[PDB]
């Protein structure tokens, strides 16, 4: 007999994840733990203006 | 074995052998590994620090 289970969880933002958590609890827990999931910007020299 | 001579001399010889053998081998190897890594903040010194 041979069992092999691999679980891998990766979270950005929200409550620290633990295995028994439900997506409901996690989704209701982002109310203050929000992180930058995408960002856009401008080159530095563009802001050195008279 | 049965042997009757002259319808008077009787002889019997009954032998029986039994050999029963049993072997059982049972191996279990369970291996569990849990790895949690939370990274909450990144704290940096202000460039104007003293
Ligand atoms: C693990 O092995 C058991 C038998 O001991 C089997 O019933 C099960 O499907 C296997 N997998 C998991 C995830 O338990």
């Amino acid at each position: 007999l041979s069992n092999r289970t691999n679980s891998r969880v990766q979270s950005f933002g929200g409550v620290p994840f633990y295995p028994g958590i439900t997506l409901e609890t996690w989704q209701k827990g982002i109310t203050n733990h929000l992180v930058a999931i995408d960002r856009a910007g401008l080159p530095l020299h563009f802001f050195i203006k008279p | 074995t049965e042997l009757a001579l002259f319808s008077r001399v009787n002889g019997k010889f009954s032998t029986e052998f039994q050999r029963m053998k049993t072997l059982q081998v049972k191996d279990q190897a369970v291996t569990t590994r849990v790895q949690v890594r939370n990274r909450i903040y990144t704290v940096k010194t202000t460039p104007t620090s003293e």
